RNA sequence: CUUAAUUGCGAUAACGAACGAGACCUUAACCUACUAAAUAGUGGUGCUAGCAUUUGCUGGUUAUCCACUUCUUAGAGGGACUAUCGGUUUCAAGCCGAUGGAAGUUUGAGGCAAUAACAGGUCUGUGAUGCCCUUAGACGUUCUGGGCCGCACGCGCGCUACACUGACGGAGCCAGCGAGUCUAACCUUGGCCGAGAGGUCUUGGUAAUCUUGUGAAACUCCGUCGUGCUGGGGAUAGAGCAUUGUAAUUAUUGCUCUUCAACGAGGAAUUCCUAGUAAGCGCAAGUCAUCAGCUUGCGUUGAUUACGUCCCUGCCCUUUGUACACA
């Protein structure tokens, strides 16, 4: 790491971790692999953000939402609900402790669990009303690969805001299990529920 | 006299005046490291840019930094862009042109305002609410 | 930095001050529970006889729990001047005297009694089923007494 | 008593200037005129002035008992 | 800058509409160390319609 | 959505029929150049004018030019 | 259970009942050289692979 | 290298100094800490018991010798928080000041601070020498 | 309230069961192991975490994840 | 066919012009250039120290001085133009992406915003006051106080927790729009005592200066409690320490102390809204004697979802009907 000392004390061991490899708060951020069919650009994983936070200017543009590192989306449907519909701070800290749940159960890279947590979360076909005979009945379509990010991290919030709810489950516990039940299809998160049913439809009306 | 290249950060209404002088290589707020600033995660967040390159260039130059109003976030942004703008003067003031050639390319493939300026802020608030296009509750009757 | 167990002579819903006071919390905020026994007049106590902020109830001694009746029944004579009672400067004499679970049902209805005895706008209006400490209610009252 | 100064000078062509015709025309309908003559009369006095724009909404009823708008207006007239 | 925010229409009805007739005050500054002359001639002459000057003689 | 006014366009092609031997194909120059052949008042305007020959003229020598 | 993912290709004028879809025209990626006609619903370009959960299916305008 | 004063650990700095005005037992107290919550706003008491009082004193020294002069009435509005009446809105209304004065003014009859000329409260050189003296025990346990 | 209110030994015993062995061990997830509270479970994983079998990677209030003791 | 738009091209029995729009005025952005500024500030230096005591790390004297104009201030100027290229359309206005840039949705954005229609609102700001009533026994007015502040039932305007993305404790302790006395009591610091408030002793400011770096909440640090009408909300009620004021009840509020209300996620329904936007939040103010939960804004922290269509609503426009014109 090439020996670095000066005047102002920098502990060495965060310039180790840092003045090398910027990847997260002690997280290896390279390597990781596709498992899935395109999602690349819409699917980040190429900008190593070391905190939760970014100056996030990718709404001013339709697909530059997609080009948006997928972690910021994560945190971003995490700083919501009445109490705290704003305020990035209280859910960044907490998302740390959740991906260190990750860390001692399976370890792998944090950003890894997250993209399983992405490629069979992200309803495949959403569920929309259109036009028959008698009545309107409901009928889905094939979803592009940014609605699978965008729907996914928006119903993983929901599943993991009900599960702080009520419920002693603290909420790094809760984004844990989130992130945990996104394995590959636990039957568990509120997000795989609402999307079975598209799955449902997406069968009885093809 | 003391070879100081003075520059400065800010966002939304905030103030930070950063200096970089030939010294003994710091990061002193009043007296203080950017390694103590917090709120603990935006800590990590502000070093990023000596990360990508390295506190090695920074071994070599006193910054004198300095933060008073605006807000406690706007002053997150406001310290690492005063030093960042602060680095890239002193490699046009007492370093060559292709040096700091690839250090603005290493600022921009990454992109976090570092050097560049953020054209974002509050706007004319309108007469029926807290916010801009926020119109009360028209329930009609 | 110390890990608390002790002993095991927790005893549910343990009685003392004439109440039934309720147990599987701690002694501080246990007491507040009660009408009578204020909430940071209960804190009072537990200060005020030896119990810390850190510590919890099903344990101490019945010693501990006797000065602690003594002292809130009797302000003139434990540490309690007129600011902490809720009837300070008295009503007698230049004294004080505050009111104690079973105190403050008494004075309650009682005190209200003399001043409808007097008649006056406060406790008659309280006796007709209406307002008293003065306000609009030309908008709201939807549900009544 | 001793450190005022009333002084007194000459109008600027109250032709182009509306608020020095305003003051005669005051009292010109206060005088005697009508309705088309008095305000048609006021206007082409500004015509040989000059001007670009000369607007004048005349509100009030014409023995029609009603008041309505009268556009007495000719020229140039924007609004912006 | 002193901004008298009064409702719109001067009646009491209506819709939501606010305005705001503004009007600021400009404020400049000339330190200077000069006689009585050139300083009494600036208080006599050079004066425009509604204009001021805050001289105060003397640094103390 | 970037359309620039009525008076501006019937201004910039009366240049182009008495300045043809000149005028160049480039807006930061092109830009005092309408400065002291015309009379204008706008700032904001006066760059949107300067910008439409630069645009007109480099497509003009496209060779047919109905226009 | 047979799964398609399907490379768009081009697009063929936005629809919807609200204006939420549109005409989309891809091609598998599973034996290229066969475009069949489908529908899409969020943010669409031209060499984005779907997942549709049908290898023969269209459907026209969405009313 | 060396060190200053702004470069010590924020709260477990302001957390050893308060237990440092028990311990020499240069405090001076009349009796009135456990009654009071040092604000009209303050609701609830402190899960801590022994402290708040000497807490409150050690932070007062802090931003004294980092700029010029404090008192208290700069402190009623810095430690003045918004107090909710139920449903009706908070408000920075003003907290207690009776603890502050007598907090400062009797770490003037020993020696840790002194009167400032015009206004406000400075910091005396035998207050300098003590201040960076807990400064120095802070980053044994640092550098 | 109902169960891991109190203290009573006995609960201590049947939770250095949990401690170890455990990849996720923290203060509020044994107290869901229906033994004790959330607040005798503070002090006693700060008198068992100086011992080194749980690991701390968190330590701010409410959120602190454990590791088991390797 | 395009545009925030009759913006306009393009198209042609029309030609070319006028207003609205745009432009423009207005604010903040990019302004290491200018007037330069200690009524804004940054640095070195005479002079005192903490800690280095071997580079120095940092406060201090609005005259110890000198220097900059970066931070800040704000007048004169400068800038930006889909402009650079390729696809797409008749090789149109344009569109779009990538670009650097301060900025590619007027740049975001407010004030103006044609003619007309209303039998819109106000006779209650109008000493504008048509028509009318009233003047010794007044509908002008004054004194006491109510009524404007009196509520089975209610629309609508905000708010609140319901909990654990939460309740409390000290602590890390950050703003901008601000706003302030003459024959006087307006901003009032430094202050001693005091539960808040205040008594009492004073100077400073008539204002980038004194007040006061709005030291705010938000949020972070390490803890206390542990989904219980509980310590969640402090209901409700009562003795009590004081400000305004002739006088405080039906009381104006601060706050000390005691008690502890529906509410377990809000009924069919339904508002704002496409980025520093939503929402959370306070300050000074407008208010104004005290009293504001209202509103101006402003700072402060800061999402998600389409970029399309006319489905439901509001409006616009031809093809067209007419036996309707107070439509």
């Amino acid at each position: 790491f090439t020996p670095v000392v000066l005047a102002t004390p920098i502990p060495e061991e965060v310039q180790q971790a840092q003045t090398e490899i910027k990847l997260f708060n002690k997280w290896s951020f390279e390597e990781v692999e596709v498992k899935d069919a395109s999602l690349v650009d819409y699917v980040q994983v190429r900008q190593p953000i070391f905190v939760a936070h970014t100056a996030g200017r990718y709404a001013n543009k339709r697909f530059r939402k997609a080009q948006c590192p997928i972690i910021e989306r994560l945190t971003n449907s995490l700083m919501m609900n009445g109490r705290n519909n704003g305020k990035k701070l209280k859910a960044v800290r907490i998302i740390k402790h959740t991906l260190d749940i990750i860390n001692v159960l399976t370890d792998q890279n944090p950003i890894q669990v997250v993209v399983d947590a992405i490629t069979n979360t992200g309803p495949r076909e959403d569920t929309t009303r259109v036009g028959g005979g008698g009545a309107a009945r409901r009928q889905a379509v094939d979803v592009s690969p940014l609605r699978r990010v965008n729907q996914a991290i928006a119903l993983l919030t929901i599943g993991a805001r009900e599960a702080a709810f009520r419920n002693i489950k603290t909420i790094a516990e809760t984004l844990a299990e989130e992130l945990i039940n996104a394995a590959k299809g636990s039957s568990t998160s509120y997000a795989i529920k609402k999307k079975d049913e598209l799955e449902r439809v997406a069968k009885s009306n093809r | 006299a003391v070879p100081s290249v003075q520059t400065f950060g800010k966002k939304k209404s905030a103030t930070a005046v950063a200096h970089v002088k030939a010294g003994k290589g710091l990061i002193k707020v009043n007296g203080s490291p950017i390694t103590l600033v917090e709120p603990e995660i935006l800590r990590f967040k502000v070093y990023e840019p000596l990360l990508l390159v390295g506190l090695d260039k920074f071994s070599n130059i006193d910054i004198r930094v300095r933060v008073t109003g605006g807000g406690h976030v706007s002053q997150v942004y406001a310290i690492r862009q005063a030093i960042a703008k602060g680095l890239v003067a002193y490699h046009q003031k007492y370093v060559d042109e292709q040096s700091k050639n690839e250090l603005k390319k290493a600022f921009t493939s990454y992109d976090r305002t570092l050097l560049i300026a953020d054209s974002r802020r509050p706007e004319p608030k309108k007469f029926g609410g807290k916010g801009a296009r926020s119109r009360f509750q028209k329930s009609y009757r | 930095s110390l890990v608390v167990q002790e002993q095991g002579s927790f005893q549910h819903i343990l009685r003392l001050l004439n109440t039934n006071v309720d147990g599987n919390i701690k002694i501080v905020y246990a007491l507040t529970t009660i009408k009578g026994v204020g909430r940071r007049y209960s804190n009072l106590v537990c200060k005020k006889a030896d119990v810390d902020l850190h510590k919890r109830a099903g344990e101490l001694t019945q010693e501990e729990l006797e000065r602690i009746v003594q002292i809130m029944q009797n302000p003139t004579h434990y540490k309690i001047p007129a600011w902490f009672l809720n009837r300070q400067n008295d009503i007698t004499d230049g004294k004080d005297y505050h009111t104690l679970a079973n105190n403050v049902e008494s004075k309650l209805r009682d005190d209200l009694e003399r001043l409808k005895k007097i008649r006056a706008h406060r406790g008659i209006r309280h006796f007709w089923g209406l307002r008293v400490r003065g306000q609009h209610t030309k908008t709201t009252g939807r549900r009544r007494a | 008593p001793g450190t005022i100064v009333l002084y007194a000078e000459r109008v600027q062509d109250r032709g182009l200037s509306a608020v020095a015709q305003a003051e005669s025309m005051k009292f010109k309908l206060l005088n005697g005129l009508a309705i088309r003559r008095a305000a048609y009369g006021v206007v082409r006095y500004v015509m040989e002035s000059g001007a670009k724009g000369c607007e004048v909404v005349v509100s009030g009823k014409l023995r029609a008992a009603r008041a309505k708008a009268m556009k007495f207006a000719d020229g140039f007239l924007i609004h912006s | 800058v002193l901004k008298i925010s009064t409702r719109k229409t001067p009646n009491g009805e209506g819709s939501k509409t606010w305005e705001t007739y503004e009007m600021r005050i400009h404020k400049r500054y000339i330190d200077l160390e000069a006689p009585v002359q050139i300083v009494k001639r600036i208080t006599q002459i050079t004066i425009e319609p509604g204009v001021d000057v805050e001289v105060v003689v003397a640094s103390n | 959505g970037r359309v620039r006014t009525k008076t501006v366009k019937r201004a910039s092609k009366a240049l182009i029929e008495r300045y043809y031997p000149k005028l160049t194909l480039d807006f930061q120059t092109n830009k005092r150049l309408c400065d002291e052949i015309a009379t204008i008042q706008s700032k904001r305007l006066r760059n949107k004018i300067a910008g439409y020959t630069t645009h007109l003229m480099k497509r003009i020598q496209k060779g047919p030019v109905r226009g | 259970t047979p799964v398609t993912l399907a490379k768009v290709i081009k697009v063929l004028g936005r629809t919807g009942s609200r204006g939420g879809v549109t005409q989309v025209r891809v091609e598998f990626l599973e034996d290229t050289s066969r475009t069949i006609v489908r529908n899409v619903k969020g943010p669409v370009r031209e060499n984005d692979i779907l997942v549709l959960m049908e290898s023969e299916r269209e459907a026209r305008r969405l009313r | 290298p060396g060190v200053s004063v702004r470069d010590v650990a924020a709260q477990d700095f302001i957390n050893a100094y308060a237990s440092f005005l028990q311990r020499q037992g240069k405090l001076e107290v009349p009796g009135y800490v456990d009654i009071v919550k040092t604000s009209s706003g303050n609701e609830m008491p402190p899960q801590d018991a022994e402290g708040w009082f000497y807490k409150r004193a050690a932070s007062v020294a802090r931003h004294i010798y980092m700029r010029k002069q404090v008192g208290v009435g700069k402190l009623n509005k810095l430690y003045g928080g918004a107090k909710s009446r139920g449903v009706r809105p908070y408000k920075h209304i003003d907290a207690s000041g009776s603890i502050n004065r007598k907090v400062l003014q009797a770490l003037e009859k020993i020696g840790i601070v002194e009167i400032s000329p015009k206004g406000g409260r400075r910091i005396s050189e035998n207050g300098q020498r003590d201040l960076d003296r807990i400064a120095a025990q802070t980053l044994e346990e640092d550098e | 309230a109902q169960h891991a209110v109190i203290l009573d030994q006995e609960k201590y015993d049947r939770i250095l069961k949990e401690v170890p062995t455990y990849r996720y061990v923290s203060v509020s997830v044994l107290v869901d192991r229906l033994k004790i509270g959330g607040s005798l479970a503070r002090i006693a994983l700060r008198h068992l975490e100086k011992e080194g079998i749980i690991k701390p990677i968190s330590k701010h209030s409410k959120q602190a994840i454990y590791t088991r003791a390797t």
